[PDB]
């Protein structure tokens, strides 16, 4: 529970959260239900903090008649929808629920239905990453960001990737299936280890420039 | 006062809906329209002759 060990540093953040700071553009949403999405929607996702979503529909009118209040622009945002919403984050803006009776239990999901914040760009945001092959990566300054859509094929995702989990890959190299967000880099440089689809070596957290 | 051409009113629509709350979330605005509302200034007219022998 506590620190079973002690670095050389600390780390320079968590993933979700921000390092620098500078123009940036955010939106609140509703997580939806990948259940609720009607297509098969086969990518599946916890609502975990670190992914990127995608917009889904709206859900500004209230009622069930015709004489409908449209309170707020209310956006209806899915895990791994193919138009992409945003990346969530801001973990501290949400009440931790604990896991399986366990109240005090850490959690990184964000329950269905809930409100988060999706940075659509940001200066420096710490996302976690994921490999989009089985071999070993080195992600640089100048290196791009795809995120997992919700429709991508088995035999696209043979790794087994979450639903929103965001690749990174090098100019002309996107993992096939997957859908980029435009003018995204990795800032920071890394390295990924070789993988296998059992093993799934989660990719080290990388600060990261959207827009 | 039978000499102006025009009679104008204001109206104004104010505009803006709520957002949900996010600490790091864009700020949405409110803003408002004016359009002005004018009716013309109809004269009429009516006349008489009248003769001696009339």
């Amino acid at each position: 529970m506590f620190q079973k060990q002690v670095y050389r540093q600390y780390t320079p953040g968590f993933p979700g959260d921000l390092i620098e700071d500078g123009p940036k553009r955010a939106r609140p949403g509703r997580i939806m239900s990948l259940s609720a999405v009607n297509p098969a929607a086969t990518a599946t996702g916890p609502n975990r903090i670190s992914r990127a979503f995608g917009y889904a529909g709206d859900v500004s009118a209230l009622g069930e008649g015709q004489p409908k209040t449209i309170a707020a622009r209310a956006s209806e945002v899915v895990i791994g929808g193919a138009n992409f919403f945003g990346v969530l984050g801001h973990p501290k803006h949400y009440a931790l629920f604990g896991s399986a009776g366990d109240s005090l239990a850490p959690s990184y999901d964000l329950p269905d239905g809930a409100e988060g914040e999706f940075f659509d760009m940001a200066t420096g945001l710490v996302v976690e990453i994921f490999n989009g092959a089985a071999t070993a990566l080195d992600l640089d300054y100048g290196d791009l960001v795809a995120y997992v859509p919700n429709n991508l094929p088995t035999a696209d995702n043979a790794l087994g990737l979450p639903a929103g989990a965001l690749v990174g890959f090098k100019a002309g190299s996107m993992p096939t299936g997957l859908v980029q967000i435009p003018n995204a880099r990795i800032v920071n440089a890394i390295s990924l280890p070789a993988q296998s689809a059992g093993n799934l070596v989660a990719g080290v957290t990388i600060v990261q420039l959207t827009q | 006062s039978w000499e102006d051409q025009e009679i104008v009113q204001g109206i104004v629509e104010p505009a803006g809906t709520a957002v949900e709350y996010g600490d790091h979330t864009n700020i949405p605005l409110t803003s408002w329209n004016a359009n002005f509302e004018r009716r013309t200034i109809v004269r009429g007219e009516l006349g008489m002759m009248v003769g001696t022998l009339e």
